[PDB]
């Protein structure tokens, strides 16, 4: 298959940038490591308010004061 | 009389659609399609939907130059109508700006008419929402997702669009 | 009265505007055409006087007849005169375009295009050159210069 | 007060055009080995007036065959479109801030096309018409890979707004990360403009004149200024795109001096090109974007579409 | 020579000189001092309307600081 | 309903009857089809905008997508037929009517 | 309020260069200098004949592939979601559907031109 | 024939855009969400038979949020009477709603 | 979010009884009846809140955000 490429490319070397090209772009994405980071970055912009839940008696997980240690922080995003 | 401007704008729109389905000639007819895009694109503007304005108003000047493209190629004529040439396409375009008018008339009397449906007669700020649409405009992420949720419908558009080539390529073949 | 210096500097104005913004046409014939490609080389260089070809008649100001008028081209050549817009000036250079030339006394040779165009200035030669058509082109300029159209107006 | 905003904006680029044309002749005569216009005034600066005076002072020439609504309409649509889109632009601050301002300068140059279409159309002559269907032929050779490389360009920058673009610029220029997109991007407002070497409409060698054959002086100096300003701001809409400048909120004065020089390195890049090409068929302009340009904008677009999320760098969108 | 073509460049980067910076004169002016607000959102525009309010003069960029309070 | 709604509903109606009586010419018939998708289209995004019906955004882009997908094909149905008879009269299509 | 104010401004800057271009000089018109110019010699036919076009088939690709990629320009605001897979699925899916169409229109020589 | 293959083998393909109180993207209310979740919680599973006269009043005010007719007569009405006693003179506008009204921050 | 509930409250408090001063010699009239069958709290439409005021504050409210520039 290197006669097939060194002729295609002496004679069409855009095709072969442009399939080069996009088999980067389609191969590469699911090799990174850092398509998560995207992911949980995209889910930790506050668009919509944090609507408070009822303080039933029973709820360990969320706090009562947003400076309190428990609940999702983002000290990865600023560290990166 | 500023607060009637999208019914002012769709009155001019009637009038480019009076203008261009009197069929006098594809070279005004497409003007006069021009015109009807323009000013359809200032209304929905006017509601909020800014890119869908613009979306469909450089898709249709660009389909309306093909179409140009294609009458002046083949669809041509040694002396071409302009609106007055013909007696049937003057008189048709006479008569439905007649009776656009008279409708606006009509409407603007009573603020109240029934053709089929019924409808009232104040602008239509009245129908807005009065309330804040936070840091996006609704209709912004609404076209977004179209990748994130609407899976099935890019599928089948893009398989419609992939047949429609391949569609024109073979209609097109004379063996 | 003030009435006539202000028709007499308007004058010179728009006589400083048309003669400072020459734009012929790109209409040759003949051996007088090169020279008068030689007259648009770097050594002469009539864009400095704001001379620039313009290849259609309708946005040309002048016309220089360079060459040899037949019988077979007269019809094209009056047509083309009479397609430019007002104000048109025809230059004749060579001996061709003003009395025959060599071809005086062939069959099918116009003798000068002064019977088929009027002509503001001839140009001497065979050819004459760049140099030469460089002077009747400033001569053109003021021929120009020294027009008093709204003068006439104003005293008419 | 808005008026006399948008005077200042309007009056000043007729100006520059005017200047653009003395610059343009006087430019490419000495890239010519020869000089341009220097005898008019002090090194030629009064040879855009004695134009201007005598294209205004000439007869209009209407033409019998002609339908003359149309042309009287297409140079006013021309000049109108060239002067209400130069809007947009942010210099450093834009007189219109659209939110949605790329889609609009798309619109509105795929609507100038029409004052060409419809000045060949009009003025009744085979050569108005050739080059009338060439300004079709060159619109469908450029548009879509035009529309393709500003959308993978914007990639980056996150949204359709010309004003964030200077904050996206704001480390390093576009340029470095889209290359290749900048090269077929000055291609496509090369040949969107019909300057050479894709001229293709005011043809002088294959017609006379083009579809402006027909139009004599007063008509025909609206498209002139329409092309000379169009040509303008796609040099600002360039520099602004691919040569993002410092900004100062406290001294705008510092983006205006630097994206004017840069624009007007763009414009004397433009004529550099003018000067020292032969000019393209315009069916070999058609085989060039949608064979050598098109697969690679869209293998562009894929790996713009992919870069940022494989990187973690998807931009902001406020 | 070639510097002759500096001239009315000079005179093109004067032409494009004046409009934008006008602009920000103009935005200098109108706006008192500081720089024309921006609505690319509704709660931006949200802001501008409460701000005008609040002013008391129907002038958005009078601004009112905290000495208003008690 | 309001008064945008009446005046893009008489515009339809106006496209239609346009569509509906041919004046021997193939374009302009294809350029009221063009008229009428168009009109449907704004009413459409009228409706939508004003319901703040967010998800149904997707609807009319798509929409209008399917516009060439007769349009377009409107026009490789009349080459055929410009390569039929030197012109693209509707009169010429009558062989079928035996 | 500013955007016709500033369509209405160049509107009338526009066509007021046309009726000072038009009242104001010395006209003279006669039958001979409006006639259409076809390099000095009267025209055979008129300018209204068929035009024979060659690119039609590309035109009609023109035609599908502007709304066609038009699909792809909301892409920027379409990373903002949270899903981002099935975003970067069905974006690289319409633009490789986009890519087999021209390749399926290049060799079936569709991109060349009639006669 | 409806072969209803989505919830035969579970694929959700149209059944997100078919209502406006689905899930919408950034939890983006619609202008008659409240109405519309009304009518379909009365109308769901009875048949459209018996919800054509058992769950007419939530959906006639499902269909006045979505075009608000009867509001636009109530507004044209009072129009009118304002404008006809502005005619014959016997009513004078208050202050507050003539501009100089200062309204509440 | 408090600042506009109060704003709105006042807006319709005062459309409301100045619709009793406008509307007092019409038979059949009832003066802040409901559209609605139901007595839920439903969100207000600007033709309800700025139907009897000048036209300079429709066009600031309805169209002051699209026409901003
Ligand atoms: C804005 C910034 C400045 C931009 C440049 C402006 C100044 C310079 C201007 C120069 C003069 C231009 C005059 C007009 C020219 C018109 C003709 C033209 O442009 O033709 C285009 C020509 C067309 O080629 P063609 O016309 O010769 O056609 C050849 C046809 N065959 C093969 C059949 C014979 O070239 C291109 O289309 C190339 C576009 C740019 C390519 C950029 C590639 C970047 C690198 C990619 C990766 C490569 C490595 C491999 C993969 C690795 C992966 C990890
Ligand atoms: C943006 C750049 C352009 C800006 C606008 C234009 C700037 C210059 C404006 C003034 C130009 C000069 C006047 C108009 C042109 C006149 C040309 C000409 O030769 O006219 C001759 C004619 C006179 O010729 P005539 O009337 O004797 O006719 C001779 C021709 N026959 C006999 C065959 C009919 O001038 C006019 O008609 C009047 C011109 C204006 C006179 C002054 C008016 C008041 C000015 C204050
Ligand atoms: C007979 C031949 C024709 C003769 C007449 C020719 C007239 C000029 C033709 C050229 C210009 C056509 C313009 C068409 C509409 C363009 C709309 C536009 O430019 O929108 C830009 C901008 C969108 O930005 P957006 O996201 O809405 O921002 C709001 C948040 N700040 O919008 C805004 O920011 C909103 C600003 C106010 C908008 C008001 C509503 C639209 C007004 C349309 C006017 C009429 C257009 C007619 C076009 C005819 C074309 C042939
Ligand atoms: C109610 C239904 C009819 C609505 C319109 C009625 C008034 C206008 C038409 C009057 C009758 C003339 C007519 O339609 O003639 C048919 C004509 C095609 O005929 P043609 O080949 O042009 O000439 C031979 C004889 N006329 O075809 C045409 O004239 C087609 C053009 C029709 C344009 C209709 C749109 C204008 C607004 C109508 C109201 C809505
Ligand atoms: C009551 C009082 C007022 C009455 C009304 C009149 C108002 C003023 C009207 C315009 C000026 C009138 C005078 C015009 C020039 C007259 C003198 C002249 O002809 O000078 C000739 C001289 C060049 O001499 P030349 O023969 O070329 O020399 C050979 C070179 N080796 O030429 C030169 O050196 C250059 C001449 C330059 C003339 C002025 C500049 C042009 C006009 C600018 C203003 C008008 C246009 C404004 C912009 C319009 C849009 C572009
Ligand atoms: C953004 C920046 C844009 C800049 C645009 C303008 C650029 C160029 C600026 C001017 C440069 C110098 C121009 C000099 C022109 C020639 C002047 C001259 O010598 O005129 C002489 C002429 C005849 O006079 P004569 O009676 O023969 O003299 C006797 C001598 N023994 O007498 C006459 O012709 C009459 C007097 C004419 C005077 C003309 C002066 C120049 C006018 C230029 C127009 C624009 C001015 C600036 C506008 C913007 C700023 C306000
Ligand atoms: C899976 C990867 C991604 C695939 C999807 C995304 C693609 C992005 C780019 C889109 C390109 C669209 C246009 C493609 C057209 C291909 C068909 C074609 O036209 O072939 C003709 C050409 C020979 O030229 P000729 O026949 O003379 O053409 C007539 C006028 N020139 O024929 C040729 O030059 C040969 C073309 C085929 C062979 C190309 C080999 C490229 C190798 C690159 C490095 C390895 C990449 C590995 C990935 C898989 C590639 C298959
Ligand atoms: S005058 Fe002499 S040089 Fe000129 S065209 Fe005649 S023969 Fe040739």
């Amino acid at each position: 298959v290197a006669a097939f490429l060194k002729n295609v490319w002496a004679k069409e070397p855009v095709l072969v940038a442009s399939f080069a090209i996009a088999g980067l772009a389609v191969i590469l994405p699911t090799l990174s490591p850092y398509t998560k980071y995207s992911l949980m970055i995209n889910r930790a912009t506050p668009y919509n308010y944090p609507v408070p839940l009822r303080d039933d008696g029973n709820m360990p997980d969320v706090p009562s004061h947003p400076q309190d240690p428990q609940g999702p922080s983002l000290e990865w995003l600023k560290r990166l | 009389m500023m607060t009637y401007i999208v019914f002012i704008l769709s009155i001019i729109f009637v009038m480019g659609f009076v203008g261009f389905s009197s069929k006098p000639s594809p070279i005004y007819g497409g003007l006069g399609l021009i015109v009807s895009g323009g000013v359809g694109c200032g209304i929905v503007l006017n509601f909020g939907g800014s890119f869908l304005g613009l979306m469909v108003f450089l898709i249709y000047l660009g389909g309306m130059m093909v179409v140009f493209g294609y009458t002046t190629a083949m669809a041509t004529e040694q002396y071409p109508e302009v609106w007055v040439s013909n007696k049937v396409v003057l008189g048709t375009f006479i008569t439905g700006l007649l009776m656009e008018f008279l409708m606006v008339y009509y409407v603007l009397k009573d603020k109240e008419v029934e053709i089929v449906f019924k409808f009232n007669g104040m602008g239509d700020w009245v129908i807005y929402d009065t309330g804040d649409s936070g840091f996006f405009s609704e209709e912004a992420m609404g076209i977004a997702a179209l990748y994130s949720y609407g899976t099935w419908l890019v599928i089948v558009t893009g398989w419609s669009l992939l047949i429609g080539v391949v569609v024109i390529m073979e209609i097109t073949r004379g063996n | 009265s003030r009435g006539e210096y202000v028709v007499a500097k308007l004058d010179d104005l728009i006589n400083w505007a048309r003669r400072s913004s020459l734009w012929p046409m790109t209409f040759g014939l003949a051996c007088c055409a090169v020279e008068m490609m030689h007259m648009a080389a770097p050594r002469y260089d009539m864009d400095r006087f704001g001379v620039v070809f313009r290849a259609s008649p309708r946005q040309s100001d002048v016309m220089i007849v360079a060459g040899t008028l037949t019988n077979k081209m007269a019809p094209a050549l009056r047509k083309v005169y009479d397609q430019m817009p007002e104000p048109r000036y025809v230059v004749s250079m060579g001996s061709c375009a003003n009395g025959g030339g060599y071809y005086h006394y062939s069959y099918s040779v116009v003798r000068g295009c002064d019977r088929i165009v009027p002509v503001d200035i001839y140009v001497p030669g065979c050819p004459p050159t760049a140099e030469a058509l460089l002077y009747g082109i400033l001569q053109l300029q003021k021929k120009i210069k020294r027009e008093k159209r709204l003068r006439i107006w104003y005293r008419r | 007060m808005f008026m006399i905003n948008v005077l200042t904006l309007i009056i000043p680029i007729l100006l520059a055009v005017a200047f653009l044309t003395l610059v343009e002749r006087k430019v490419l005569g000495y890239m010519q080995f020869r000089k341009g216009p220097n005898v008019v005034g002090p090194y030629g600066l009064l040879q855009p007036i004695a134009d201007a005076i005598k294209l205004f002072i000439k007869e209009p020439l209407r033409p019998a065959t002609s339908s003359i609504s149309m042309f009287i309409l297409a140079p006013i649509l021309a000049l109108t479109l060239a002067l209400t889109m130069w809007i947009p632009l942010p210099m450093p601050y834009p007189l219109i801030n659209m939110n949605l301002g790329v889609l609009f300068m798309l619109a509105m140059s795929s609507l100038a096309v029409y004052s060409i279409l419809w000045s060949g159309w009009a003025s009744n002559s085979k050569y108005a018409l050739i080059g009338a269907l060439r300004a079709v032929a060159q619109t469908i050779s450029y548009e879509v890979t035009l529309a393709i490389i500003l959308l993978s360009v914007l990639l980056m920058n996150g949204s359709f707004t010309l004003s964030t673009l200077i904050i996206t610029q704001e480390q390093v220029w576009l340029i470095f990360p889209a290359w290749p997109l900048a090269m077929m991007w000055f291609i496509s407002t090369l040949a969107e403009t019909n300057r050479a070497p894709f001229d293709l409409t005011e043809g002088e060698s294959e017609l006379v004149s083009g579809f402006n054959v027909e139009y004599a002086a007063g008509p025909f100096a609206l498209f002139f200024m329409a092309e000379y300003a169009n040509i303008i701001m796609m040099n600002i809409f360039t520099t602004t795109l691919f040569l993002g400048a410092f900004h100062n909120p406290y001294m705008p004065e510092l983006y205006t001096i630097n994206f004017t020089i840069k624009s007007l390195l763009l414009s004397i890049t433009f004529l550099w090109i003018r000067a020292s090409y032969p000019r393209f068929r315009y069916d070999q302009l058609m085989h060039l974007l949608w064979k050598n340009f098109l697969p690679l904008t869209l293998a562009l677009c894929m790996w713009h579409v992919s870069l940022p999320i494989l990187l973690s760098s998807i931009p902001p969108q406020t | 020579m070639w510097f002759e073509v500096l001239p009315g460049i000079a005179v093109m980067g004067v032409c494009l000189f004046i409009p934008g910076m006008a602009t920000a004169r103009i935005h200098r002016f109108s706006n008192g001092g500081r720089e024309k607000r921006v609505a690319h959102y509704s709660y931006q525009w949200y802001l501008m309307e409460r701000d005008r309010r609040v002013s008391g003069v129907n002038r958005y960029y009078v601004s009112k600081g905290l000495e208003n309070i008690d | 309903m309001s008064l945008v709604y009446m005046n893009i509903m008489m515009a339809f109606t106006v496209s239609l009857t346009g569509l509906l009586m041919y004046r021997s010419h193939l374009m302009s018939s294809l350029l009221c089809l063009e008229g009428m998708m168009l009109s449907l289209f704004i009413l459409a995004t009228l409706m939508i905008l004003n319901s703040h019906f967010t998800l149904a955004s997707m609807m009319p882009i798509i929409l209008l997508v399917f516009a060439a997908c007769e349009a377009a094909l409107g026009l490789s149905l009349l080459v055929m037929v410009s390569n039929t008879y030197g012109t693209d009269y509707v009169q010429n299509l009558n062989l079928l009517q035996c | 309020m500013n955007l016709m104010i500033t369509l209405l401004t160049n509107f009338t800057l526009a066509t007021l260069l046309v009726t000072i271009a038009f009242w104001l000089p010395q006209l003279n018109v006669y039958s001979e200098k409006t006639s259409p110019y076809e390099c000095g010699f009267d025209p055979m036919g008129s300018a209204r004949l068929p035009f024979s076009m060659k690119f039609f088939l590309v035109a009609i690709t023109f035609l599908l592939f502007d709304l066609e990629i038009a699909l792809l320009l909301p892409l920027p605001w379409a990373s903002q979601t949270t899903n981002l897979n099935t975003m970067l699925t069905m974006a690289l899916l319409l633009i490789f559907l986009l890519a087999v169409s021209l390749a399926y229109e290049w060799t079936q020589k569709g991109l060349e031109w009639t006669e | 024939p409806f072969f209803d293959v989505q919830k035969k083998l579970g694929v959700d393909l149209d059944h997100w855009m078919t209502i406006q109180s689905a899930e919408q993207p950034h939890r983006i209310p619609a202008r008659c969400h409240a109405f519309e979740k009304e009518w379909i919680e009365c109308a769901h599973g009875i048949g459209s038979i018996r919800a054509e006269k058992e769950c007419k009043i939530e959906f006639e005010d499902f269909r006045e949020c979505l075009l608000r007719q009867k509001t636009m007569k109530r507004l044209n009405a009072i129009k009118r009477q304002r404008d006809k006693l502005i005619k014959e003179g016997k009513y004078t506008p208050p202050p507050h709603h003539s501009g100089q009204e200062d309204l509440r921050p | 979010q408090a600042e506009k509930d109060r704003r709105v409250l006042q807006m319709l408090r005062e459309n409301l009884e100045e619709e009793a001063t406008i509307m007092k010699d019409v038979p059949g009239w009832k003066v802040g009846e409901s559209v609605f069958h139901t007595t839920r709290w439903v969100t207000p439409m600007m033709g309800e809140l700025y139907g009897l005021r000048t036209g300079e504050e429709i066009l600031s409210s309805t169209y002051g955000f699209i026409w901003y520039t």
